[PDB]
């Protein structure tokens, strides 16, 4: 997408020391979005254990 | 007084040239400027005898094709003695440089104009000396 622009500047440069050539320059800026791919992937979790300890008085 | 270069050489070609003087005019009927609308006036005419002669060196601004940011420019340029009398531009004036034809690097013709005109008031023989620069591509000089 289009963001902005700059200022536009008008110039007369000399060519072969005869003539002065007329020109100009801007800076237009956009926007943009890049997407890239991973290159690879994890394990999935197919299994899980869990320890448990309940700490009591009685024993 | 000088003789002998006071004639025409009798051992080096020498070749004729067509050359054409350049004015300006005013064309704009409002605008308040000295420049308006410019226009240039040509009235032709040809050089008596000429040798032309390339530059010697090899300096970055001598050579013929250029590389810039926009591409492979052109440029090119002259060493030039002759007997016929050309003059440059003079200010207050609407006079401009003299021009003259003659063959390039890329095969074509076209026009030089004249920048540097050397004389020797005091020694009377008419040998001049000229230094020309080929006009840009797709324009008439200035």
């Amino acid at each position: 997408a289009y963001s902005s622009t700059s200022n536009i500047a008008r110039m007369r440069v000399p060519l072969n020391q005869q003539m002065f050539e007329n020109r100009a320059r801007t800076i237009v800026t956009f926007n943009a979005t890049f997407v890239e791919k991973d290159l690879g992937t994890f394990e999935d979790i197919e299994h899980i254990i869990i320890g448990i300890d309940v700490d009591n008085p009685s024993g | 007084a000088y003789s002998l270069l006071s004639s025409r050489n009798r051992l080096i070609p020498r070749v004729e040239v067509q050359c054409r003087k350049r004015e300006w005019v005013k064309t704009d009927p409002d605008s308040p400027f000295l420049n308006g609308g410019r226009e240039v006036l040509y009235t032709p005419f040809t050089a008596v005898e000429c040798t032309v002669q390339p530059m010697r060196g090899k300096a970055i601004r001598d050579q013929n094709n250029q590389l810039m940011i926009g591409g492979e420019e052109d440029y090119d340029s002259y060493t030039v003695y002759s007997e016929t009398l050309l003059f440059r531009a003079r200010e207050g004036t609407e006079h401009l440089s003299d021009q003259m034809l003659l063959p390039d690097s890329g095969g074509g013709q076209t026009w030089f104009t004249v920048m540097k005109a050397d004389m020797y008031p005091s020694s009377g023989v008419p040998r001049y000396r000229y230094y020309l620069i080929a006009v840009p591509v797709g324009t008439e000089g200035g």
